[PDB]
């Protein structure tokens, strides 16, 4: 079937089958290889991808349904070269290790920063609460998030 | 071939399997995702001002990512970078052009074909000014300076250079009962690799790494200079030089488009593919040749050859790009004196500017000693032709002996080894040299001209003890590593980069001589700079004299601390343990052995090593020569000329080299017969011809006439073994050999044939032509 | 490498066809046929057409060598391969072998054709000497019709032809006589390299004399009106020496070579007579064997 | 401009410019990068590939040209595993050192055998006389093709 | 220690290369291997601190067999007990032939020679000294080095 | 794991999420007797390992 979606601000059109996950298609056939996934019962999160601004396990979202949606990836959160505050809190904060929930950890701290834009902790966490991380122990993750808040104020 | 050696010896190469089925990965098959593709705008001018560039209507094409000009680049400094030769260079053209071909603007643009039509959309306005086309007018006085862009510069002088004693070369002249004086030109030619330059660029924006795939010889020297030259830390460079479709020097310089490449890719955060095409290559990267001599050789009237004095005029293009050692500007040119026993000899050389590519050193010119061989070949053939004796019995009575090596020359060259008089009766009789002579004679009375021409030349290959040899600072020694797996297969690492030279083999079977481990087991790695040692890379034949050595040496590291290793696991002194060819046995007890496989899993393996010794079977070394190796030659060119279309057919061609110990005896023979081909190609009929208005007239493989297999005959070869002392496998190079000895052999034997017309001396090239002119009597240098 | 700027393609599916296509399209459209003269031009921009009609797909149709007792009839798609493998051609017309064999490469000979190589009219090149020499006539057809043309009438200056922008050459018609042969002979630097010089000759000999003559010259920028002076002279002469050494001066006298990177001028002129001769020579032995 | 032709036996369907040249449509468009291109003016002949059975200098054939036909590469010479006579023949008489050449001079070769199953060296040396090697002096090419030659036999 | 501990007969020893380009710009090639532990900042720091090249100027390689030396990889904690101590003395040999070299370029005794954290000066006078990169570049450079002394700055050791 | 094997130079290129790459490689020659200069286990950016890798 032919989907098209906003795509980290870029139209994308492709022939998908109808069962392709979102996260398969923004990993494999658009090549967004920074998104991740790591379970199979929608539980981890580390494929979150903001559709229409919001966070969503695109592992639990077909391609199919994306059409017509903008999807934005970590991958788009850079613009034109600077580090959206989320990004740079997380590298500041030592907000990741392995990094890969950090993609989808950081769209929902962007998002959640778009909405709240001085979160306390309790807020941080509980918006994270679907995203596993299991290198970082979270503190960092909340303290990055922090950084990110306190910065873009 | 099909041989399987553990160690030297003819094998198969281990590059073939994947040559044969299309698989070798040479620059341009590098698709990398979101690739652009750099064209450059070339001058159409030999020497004009640039008034001004338009490139609205490039930027402007839909396909076009990006259009730089030497003013871009001059804002951020690399509008100039240095040549090897310690001058600069424009990267691209900013004040004038000082050679058309020259690079005056570069598109990046989404394909190859884009970024060519976009250079047609580029309007350049440009002042022509008189070009210095022939180098002889070139320091005339109110020739044009072609490079204003030194301070003060008001000539065409590029360096004056000297070699030997000018007052003893005068006196023994002046004692000398013959003294013959020959003007003779090696006239500019290209080296021509079938594969162009070419470098895909990938600066990855983000981790801010430089990627460089490149049509590189030396990409580690390519790296430093990189470093140095765009500022980019060398620890995020990354050259990777790929299987390289031939380099026979033409890929030892960094080109204005390698850095035209890494700039596009740092501008548009893509990988960039430059890959230039045959014209750009031909007329702007690296020449070789285009020397001027007039030599003159003083006698005895019984042909001991006395002095040789050389007074060269060197065009060196409009920047000094010579890939030349530091202390060596006019290479290893001192070599003039040639494999003779003489008195005295001088040479003063002037390298002068023109309106032509740089370059100089390329095309296997062994640092100018192709123009030193074929100075004094010729030469010696016209001093013979004088003393009206045979030149195979000219050159045998003045052949070094064996005795005198190591021989300190008249110009300072201590020759490691040779024996210089066997290898040449060698040649002799395979070519039945006097049989050949009987032929000729009779063909003469039938009015065929069939020309003999021989030379006998000393290489001087292995640059270099790094006391004496930098290249732009950077010593010429070699490093190599060797690591042993813990399975006991093995991988070295080489800083040399194979061009098609077989150094996956002939290095795998260095180590596995010194090892035990069979060449199949050895994987040698070279050209990735992120994972092979520092080294100057190939050219100058240096390979096997310098990085062969050194993978010897570091081979026999591992051997010696696997030594230690087995005599901890015989339960035996280290000096009960005897070496048996990947094995250490017990003395008087072979049962008592274990491999280098069983000690590599050792070396890695559970429980204690001998006291104070590291785990594992690694060694590394960095080689630096004593000396140069100076393998040496004697070949025999037979041609045939059409008197009436003095057509030159080569009809034989034997060459007799001695690069001491053969590692590989079949990548050998077509090391030679590769040469031989080169040797024809220049002897016959290539050359770079600029006319009056600077334009180069070998732009294309139309113009610039390259052997065909119909030009060329079945090779013979023979050879003789005299190991360099110095080398620790006794190996010397042989890779320019050919190329260095065979164009004095072919102009020799053109010479010779035509004899019946009292012709002592015809320039190369010998086309149809100029050999018809020459038989005229009219004989002139086609520059 | 250097590439050809843009342009439109078209696949002739016929003479007809094709024929239409270069009226409707003008001009700029061209044909390409083996595409070895024309793809270099646009390669290196000196050609820019706006469109191409490809003729390969008439390479059966008019890609024949049909040698008739009074006729050879070579059609325009005829690859220089199939001329030079013709051993009833080479039996009619040997020159043809000659040339073909000295012609670019076995590579090139694949794809480059006879009337690619006409068309594109080069002087330097070899086969435009080889149909001039035999007296070929051209068979030339647009939306008008089909006509002949002289090859000498064909070929009317450097890189230029008589043929209209919408005409297509078929076929090349070359007489046959009985006591005739040919010879090309060519000096090249390399193999595959342009002619430094080369000299066609086709005589017909009645006995001993020369009863009809052509010399043809290449590279060297011949004079038709002292060519032709030439083969009347040699009308009538003993196919002898003495003749053919008169013919190479005449053929001296008949160019006017440029001194080049393929040569002297001086050296054109000698190899001008020198292979005026040879070919004159090859030619009479081939019409006595 | 669409174009469908067999390479190495396999139908390709692809959109090309009219200008595009074989040798760029195959080694960029296709990928098969065995084949090689070193000249602009058809001299080199590293570009050789097989166009109905004949070698031919792609870079002097666009890929236009090429449609309905099949181009065989030196990519398609082993078949089914198995090295082609003149591949093994160039790799056992040391037929090649830097390889550029070789897919050409190999195409080339087998184009002759095919049709001279025991050529002599000037037949090969003809053959190949308009392909330039600089490395291997031709006489180990001529071995090598003697060889496959003799091998086929 | 390899006496006593082995995978399926590897000994638990790690290998560690340290190369000092010409430019004084390093590279580390670990045979351990970051699953997010840091391993490409701390063994720069780690040799940064022996070295005095820093850590931005020193590239950690780690997890590509080609391009790395024999080792047990990452687990049990080992990374920084192991291929960290194997840096570290890595790191040192390669200060200590620097030490050598730079004592040839100082023309002092080796003696004399003073490290400070990237540099060696003559001992008195710290204005006579030179860096790692001078080093470096010397190390591959024209005229000869210190007798004996093989060219490059590279060191590799098998740590156990 | 990306297992690469090369087709025609045989070398396997394995992309693996390994803590110990060379461990791997060389468990890799034993177990299928590759050989060992002929295996590059390339062990890029691990997401986590924690042992079990
Ligand atoms: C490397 C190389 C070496 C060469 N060496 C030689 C040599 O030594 N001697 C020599 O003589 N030639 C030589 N050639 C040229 C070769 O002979 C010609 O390029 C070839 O024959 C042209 O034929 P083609 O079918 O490829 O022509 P194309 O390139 O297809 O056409 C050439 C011109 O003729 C026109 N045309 C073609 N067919 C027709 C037709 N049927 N009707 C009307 N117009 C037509 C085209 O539109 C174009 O203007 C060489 C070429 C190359 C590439
Ligand atoms: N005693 C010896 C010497 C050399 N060899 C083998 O011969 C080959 C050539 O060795 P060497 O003489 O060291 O030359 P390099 O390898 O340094 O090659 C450079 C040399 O190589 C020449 N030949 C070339 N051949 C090919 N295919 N491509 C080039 O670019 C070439 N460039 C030219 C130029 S120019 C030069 S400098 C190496 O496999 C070597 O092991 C050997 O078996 N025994
Ligand atoms: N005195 C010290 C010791 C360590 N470090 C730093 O701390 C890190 C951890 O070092 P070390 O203790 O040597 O452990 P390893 O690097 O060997 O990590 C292995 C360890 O790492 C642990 N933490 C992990 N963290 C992440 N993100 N991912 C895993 O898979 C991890 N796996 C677990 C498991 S299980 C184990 S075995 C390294 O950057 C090191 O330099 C330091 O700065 N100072
Ligand atoms: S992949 Fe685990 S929540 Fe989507
Ligand atoms: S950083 Fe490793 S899972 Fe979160
Ligand atoms: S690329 Fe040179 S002949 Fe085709
Ligand atoms: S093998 Fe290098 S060009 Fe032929």
């Amino acid at each position: 079937m032919q989907v098209t979606m906003t795509v980290n601000g870029e139209a994308v059109t492709a022939d998908v089958e109808p069962r392709m996950l979102l996260v398969h298609f923004l990993r494999d056939q658009l090549g967004l290889t920074g998104t991740h996934w790591g379970c199979d019962t929608s539980n981890c999160g580390t494929c979150v991808v903001e559709v229409d601004g919001e966070p969503v396990k695109s592992c639990t979202m077909l391609a199919a349904m994306a059409s017509g949606h903008s999807v934005n990836t970590v991958e788009g959160m850079e613009v034109d070269g600077k580090l959206d505050p989320v990004q740079e809190g997380f590298m500041q904060c030592h907000g990741l290790q392995c990094g890969f929930c950090t993609p989808g950890m950081m769209i929902t701290a962007r998002a959640l920063l778009r909405q709240n834009p001085d979160p306390t902790e309790e807020e941080i966490r509980e918006a994270i609460s679907g995203q596993i991380c299991r290198c970082t122990g979270y503190t960092t993750i909340v303290r990055s998030v922090q950084w990110a808040a306190r910065h873009a104020r | 071939n099909d041989a399987k050696p553990c160690g030297h010896g003819r094998m198969l190469r281990k590059e073939d399997p994947r040559f044969i089925r299309g698989r070798g990965n040479y620059v341009d098959d590098v698709k990398l995702p979101g690739m652009l593709h750099l064209a450059i705008l070339r001058s159409p001018y030999a020497h004009a001002t640039i008034n001004s560039i338009d490139v609205t209507a490039a930027q402007a094409h839909p396909k076009v990512k990006a259009v730089v000009t030497g003013a871009d680049l001059a804002a951020k400094g690399l509008a100039w970078m240095p040549t090897l030769s310690n001058d600069v260079q424009a990267v691209l053209a900013t004040d004038k052009v000082r050679f058309q071909g020259q690079e005056v603007a570069f598109v990046v643009a989404e394909d190859r074909y884009s970024a060519r039509d976009a250079l047609e959309l580029i309007d350049v306005d440009y002042e022509p000014l008189d070009p210095v086309i022939d180098a002889r007018h070139a320091l005339d006085p109110g020739a044009p300076v072609i490079r204003t862009d030194l301070d003060g510069k008001t000539d065409n002088h590029c360096f004056d250079w000297e070699t030997g004693d000018a007052a003893a070369t005068d006196a023994v002249f002046a004692k000398a009962d013959v003294v013959v004086k020959q003007e003779m030109v090696y006239p500019r030619v290209h080296p021509a690799p079938m594969e162009t330059c070419g470098a895909v660029a990938d600066l990855d924006p983000v981790t801010r790494k430089l990627t460089l795939w490149s049509t590189t010889q030396a990409p580690h020297a390519h790296r430093t200079l990189y470093a140095l030259v765009a500022g980019l830390p060398e620890h995020k460079i990354r050259v990777i030089s790929p299987d390289i479709g031939g380099g026979f020097g033409n890929k030892v310089p960094i080109y204005p488009g390698y850095v035209c490449a890494i700039v596009g890719s740092l501008l548009l955060g893509k990988p960039v593919k430059w890959m230039e095409d045959r014209s750009e290559n031909l007329t702007s990267t690296g020449f070789a040749r285009d020397y001027i001599m007039v030599g003159e050789i003083a006698a005895t009237r019984d042909g001991k050859i006395l002095a040789i004095r050389s007074n060269v005029l060197a065009d060196h293009g409009a920047f000094n790009g010579t890939a030349a050692p530091v202390k060596y500007p006019a290479g290893f040119f001192g070599v003039f004196t040639g494999s003779y026993d003489i008195e005295a000899a001088y040479c003063h050389m002037t390298a002068v500017y023109t309106n032509k590519a740089p370059g100089g050193v390329a095309y296997a010119c062994s640092f100018r000693i192709t123009e030193a061989v074929y100075f004094v070949e010729r030469l010696v053939d016209c001093l013979a032709y004088e003393l009206k004796m045979d030149p195979a019995q000219l050159r045998l009575q003045n052949l070094l002996k064996a005795e005198q090596f190591p021989y300190t020359s008249k110009t300072g060259w201590v020759y490691d080894s040779g024996d210089y008089e066997k290898t040449m009766r060698l040649a002799m009789e395979m070519v039945d040299y006097e049989g050949l002579r009987a032929e000729q004679a009779e063909k003469r009375k039938r009015g065929e001209l069939m020309g003999i021409g021989m030379s006998f030349f000393t290489e001087a290959v292995g640059a270099g003890p790094r006391k004496d040899m930098d290249i732009l600072g950077l010593g010429m020694a070699d490093g190599c590593e060797l690591r042993v797996h813990p399975t006991g297969k093995a991988v070295v690492r080489l800083s040399v980069q194979s061009q098609g030279q077989g150094h996956e083999t002939t290095f795998a079977q260095i180590v596995a001589e010194e090892l035990g481990i069979p060449p199949e087991d050895i994987d040698v790695v070279h050209g990735d700079t992120d994972q092979t040692p520092f080294g100057l890379g190939t050219y100058g034949s240096r390979s096997t004299p310098v990085s062969g050595a050194a993978a010897a040496l570091v081979a026999r590291k591992v051997r010696d601390k696997a030594k230690i290793i087995a005599a901890g696991m015989l339960e035996a002194s280290i000096a009960d343990l005897e070496w048996d060819k990947g094995s250490f046995h017990i003395k008087g007890d072979p049962s008592a052995s274990v491999t280098i496989a069983d000690i590599a899993m050792r070396a890695h393996g559970a429980g204690d090593l001998p006291e104070g010794l590291e785990g594992g079977l690694d060694a590394q070394i960095c080689y630096n020569p004593s000396n140069l190796t100076y393998p040496y030659g004697a070949y025999f060119c037979v041609v045939d000329i059409d008197p009436g279309t003095a057509v030159v057919k080569v009809r034989r061609f034997v060459a007799v080299d001695d690069c001491g110990t053969r590692i590989n005896p079949m990548i050998i023979e077509g090391q030679i017969h590769g040469g031989l081909v080169d040797g024809i190609g220049m002897a016959l009929m290539e050359m770079i011809a600029f006319d009056e208005d600077g334009n180069c007239l070998g732009g294309s493989l139309m113009d610039y006439l390259i052997p065909t297999a119909m030009e060329v005959p079945h090779f013979e070869t023979g050879h003789t073994v005299t190991p360099s002392p110095h080398h620790p496998i006794g190996a010397k190079g042989i890779g320019e050999s050919a190329t260095v000895g065979s164009p004095p052999a072919v102009v020799n034997a053109v010479v010779d044939a035509l004899a019946p017309y009292g012709v002592r001396h015809a320039d190369m090239p010998l086309t149809p032509s100029r050999v018809w002119e020459a038989m005229q009597g009219r004989a002139t240098p086609p520059i | 490498m250097q590439v050809p700027g843009p342009f439109e393609y078209e696949r002739a599916t016929s003479v007809d066809h094709a024929v239409g296509l270069l009226d409707r399209l003008g001009e700029d459209a061209r044909i390409v046929a083996g595409g070895h003269s024309l793809l270099p031009m646009m390669k290196l921009r000196i050609a820019n057409p706006e469109y191409l009609v490809d003729i390969n797909d008439l390479a059966v149709e008019l890609g024949y060598v049909i040698t008739d007792p009074t006729l050879v009839r070579i059609g325009a798609m005829a690859r220089h391969r199939q001329v030079l493998e013709s051993d009833p051609l080479a039996a009619v017309c040997p020159i043809f072998r000659d040339a073909e064999r000295v012609i670019a490469d076995p590579v090139v000979r694949n794809r480059g054709t006879l009337g690619g190589s006409l068309c594109q009219a080069d002087p330097a090149e070899d086969l435009t000497t080889v149909c001039t020499i035999l007296g070929a006539v051209c068979l030339a057809r647009g939306p008008g019709g089909e006509r002949e043309i002289g090859i000498d009438d064909f070929l009317v200056g450097p890189y230029e032809t008589a043929l209209a922008h919408n005409e297509m050459l078929v076929e090349v018609r070359i007489p046959v006589r009985h006591r005739t042969s040919s010879a090309y002979a060519k000096v090249e630097r390399r193999v595959g390299d342009w002619a430094v010089t080369a000299a066609g000759a086709q005589v017909t000999l009645d006995g001993d004399s020369i009863v009809a003559a052509r010399v043809g010259l290449t590279a060297v920028n011949p004079d038709p009106d002292a060519l032709r002076a030439l083969a009347d002279d040699l009308i009538g002469k003993p196919a002898t020496e003495e003749t053919f050494a008169a013919a190479g001066e005449l053929a001296v006298q008949a160019c006017e070579p440029v001194t080049d990177t393929r040569g002297s001028a001086d050296y054109k002129r000698h190899l001008a007579r020198e292979l005026t001769i040879r070919t004159m020579r090859t030619a009479v032995e081939r019409v006595r064997t």
